[PDB]
């Protein structure tokens, strides 16, 4: 949930 | 713990200065220095894009001294179950940052020190070694740096 | 100098990226964290207002290797020859961060640790002491604090 | 010199 969210919310931030 | 002396902690403020005007013009004192600086600048950023997720997060979780080590685990576990990245790397520093900022305000301040110890033992044994296999301490500056 | 452990390291960074996110909330890691957030605001302010007052003040000192020290010295001096107060003890953090951006562009990088040892030196013997007795290191953070 | 600057303008900034 808020998981899987700071999962896609770090790996937009993955550069 | 026991007290240092006057003349290391002395060294070690100026050291902090100078650090950080070196790489307000793109130069480093240290790798260290370099990686700090870019790591800050990282969390401002995640956290300034994702407070929402934030927002969500650090509700769900209501921390309490005899709780607060199993939600730590329990986040940075699914954080970092299928597969470890830079950005996810930044996460698991703005999520123990964001677990301090949240035991001060409920005055548990005595969780501060316990997390900073659970965030550098899992940085030592499961982060570094990633990061060393992929790139390097250099490679995470010049990706978030500058 | 030798390395240290992997751990010793890792623990310092963690401590680092926890006292900037703490003090962003008005808390602090240690009253050294403190210390150091307040003098970064104050130089970067003091730089921000008076750079363009001394601009050329690192360049007209011509730093060489052979000549660095006396340089440092003559500056320094002069800075505290009438008197300490809190303002130019700032001033002195910024002319040693000056003295060393100018060291890396003049490609003398082995001048960045000298700058940092007689700056510490100095920050003990002839600072410290007058800190001591005009409020302490907590009287620098409530001055210059949360800036 | 750029002494009685980094001089007058330490004093401007003490407080």
């Amino acid at each position: 949930x808020a998981x899987r969210x700071l999962x896609k919310x770090g790996d937009a931030f993955n550069r | 713990g026991p007290l240092g002396s006057m003349s290391q902690s002395n060294r070690e403020l100026v050291v902090d200065f100078l650090s950080y005007k070196l790489s307000q013009k793109g130069y480093s004192w240290s790798q260290m220095a370099a990686v700090k600086q870019a790591l800050r600048e990282a969390g401002d950023e995640f956290e300034l894009r994702y407070r929402r997720a934030f927002s969500d997060l650090t509700s769900q979780l209501h921390i309490t001294p005899g709780t607060a080590y199993q939600s730590f685990e329990q986040v940075v576990n699914e954080l970092f179950r299928d597969g470890v990245n830079w950005g996810r790397i930044v996460a698991f520093f703005s999520f123990g940052g964001a677990l301090c900022v949240e035991s001060v305000d409920k005055e548990m301040q005595v969780l501060v020190s316990r997390i900073a110890a659970w965030m550098a033992t899992y940085l030592n044994d499961h982060l570094e070694p990633w990061i060393q296999e992929n790139g390097g301490w250099d490679t995470f500056v010049e990706l978030y740096g500058n």
